């Protein structure tokens, strides 16, 4: 039994040296014997590798005292409808030095904003994990053609995450003490949140009594939506996957049952607007 | 395409720690709320006649220890997150780490909680000959 979380997407045929492999599975077969591993004199460590590690497959089903749930029930989401922000991400695929994982390319929100990121991944090396630009291409197909020019219009993730925090703060500071990302088929949205979300126990802002919604790696401080200028991470967001409410077909077919004003313009922000709109019609209309 | 590195028993804990502001505190809290320690580490077969030093080039477990591959006992390596070292580099990856047998059920938690003496090379409280 294995998971795809942290799958090694490199094209290297062999596994790793026992001192460098993060796990027993990742150790090369040559070192495995008698249920464990052995050091083999004369077989050296690899001092130049770059192995892309997949961030697909997170499971946020922990229950730890003092840490809030990220995924919330439909009833809780309804009470916080003012905090709803639809969110969708269009990805690009790892290619060349790696294959088998999706990287965020166009991040779209129900505010109508689309942010484009440089294709970036988590590359294990002999010394650390290097969060860095990786070779990528849009998926093939006429439905993904619009992503082609975006491959060269991306911003570095350190800039994209500041822009996400600023956009959420401007939109929500007078509406809610939190954010609820409204999702449809959440897997890749949760993988994308690894790039701009941090979690921990519930905290208060550095300048007031409000709960903290943002975190700054510059000072290791917390802020609410009013005091987050310059902050780079979204802290303790909430989320709900609308697809889990009993729908059968795709997003657009279900959205179109209640709504006609949101035509599909085929872009992350449009999918984010359709997702929030469908959730609003399902929970509050008629 | 690709090759799996992990098992489903570690999905929850690694996901929780991969998103945390403070991964070490998240791991400690996950254990205190009844979670299982991270498994699938690189445990070595050795002769248990080693020096007993904490961090070594080859396995050096004495009779009170087990030897593991260094990266596999490092929470930051396991979660593929930043290391809290000044230049962000790891001190365990590329070495073997000796863990007291009484603590070998949770090597990651052991390395998070403990410190190596720079004078004698052994773990403080688990072999250090200085104090
Ligand atoms: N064939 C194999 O099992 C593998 C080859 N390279 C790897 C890297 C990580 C995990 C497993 C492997
Ligand atoms: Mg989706
Ligand atoms: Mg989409
Ligand atoms: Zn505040
Ligand atoms: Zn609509
Ligand atoms: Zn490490
Ligand atoms: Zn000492």
């Amino acid at each position: 039994n294995v998971t795809g979380l942290f799958k090694d997407c490199s094209k290297v045929i062999t596994g790793l040296h026992p001192t460098q492999a993060p796990t027993h599975l990742s150790v090369d077969t040559k070192f495995k014997t008698e249920g464990l591993c052995v050091d083999i004199p004369g077989i050296p460590k690899d001092m130049t590798y770059r192995r892309l590690i997949s961030m697909m497959g997170f499971k946020m089903n922990y229950q730890v005292n003092g840490y809030p749930n990220m995924f919330i029930t439909r009833e809780e989401a309804i009470r916080h409808v003012r905090a709803w922000i639809g969110f969708d991400v269009e990805g690009c695929h790892a290619t060349r030095e790696a294959v088998g994982t999706n990287l965020p390319l166009q991040l779209g929100f129900s505010t109508g904003v689309n942010l484009v990121a440089v294709p970036t991944g988590y590359v294990d090396t002999p010394n650390n994990t290097d969060f860095s630009r990786v070779s990528a291409k849009p998926p093939p197909g006429d439905q993904f053609k619009h992503l082609i020019p975006l491959m060269y219009k991306g911003l570095p993730w350190n800039v994209v995450r500041i822009k996400i925090v600023q956009m959420l703060s401007d939109t929500l500071k007078n509406l809610s003490d939190r954010v609820v990302f409204v999702l449809w088929a959440h897997g890749f949205e949760l993988t994308s949140m690894k790039y701009f979300v941090k979690i921990g126990p519930e905290r208060t802002c550095c300048l007031c009594d409000r709960r903290a919604t943002c975190f700054s790696t510059a000072s290791d401080t917390y802020a609410c939506w009013h005091h987050s200028i310059g902050f780079d991470y979204v802290y303790n967001p909430f989320m709900i996957d609308v697809q889990q409410w009993g729908f059968t077909g795709n997003l657009q077919s279900n959205h179109d049952l209640y709504c006609q004003v949101h035509g599909n313009a085929h872009v992350a922000s449009c999918d984010a607007i359709m997702t929030r709109c469908l959730a609003v019609h399902e929970c509050f209309v008629k | 395409a690709g090759n799996a590195t992990e098992v489903p028993a570690n999905s929850t804990v690694l996901s929780f720690c991969a998103f945390a502001v403070d991964a070490a505190k998240a791991y400690k809290d996950y254990l205190a709320s009844g979670g299982q320690p991270i498994t699938n580490c690189v445990k070595m077969l050795c002769t248990h006649t080693g020096t007993g030093q904490a961090i070594t080039v080859t396995p050096e477990a004495n009779m009170d220890q087990e030897s593991f591959g260094g990266a596999s006992c490092c929470l930051y390596c396991r979660c593929h997150i930043d290391h809290p070292n000044p230049k962000g580099f790891c001190d365990l990856k590329g070495k073997y780490v000796q863990i007291p047998t009484t603590c070998a059920n949770d090597p990651v938690g052991f390395t998070l909680k403990n410190t190596v003496c720079t004078v004698c090379g052994m773990w403080k409280g688990y072999g250090c000959s200085c104090d």
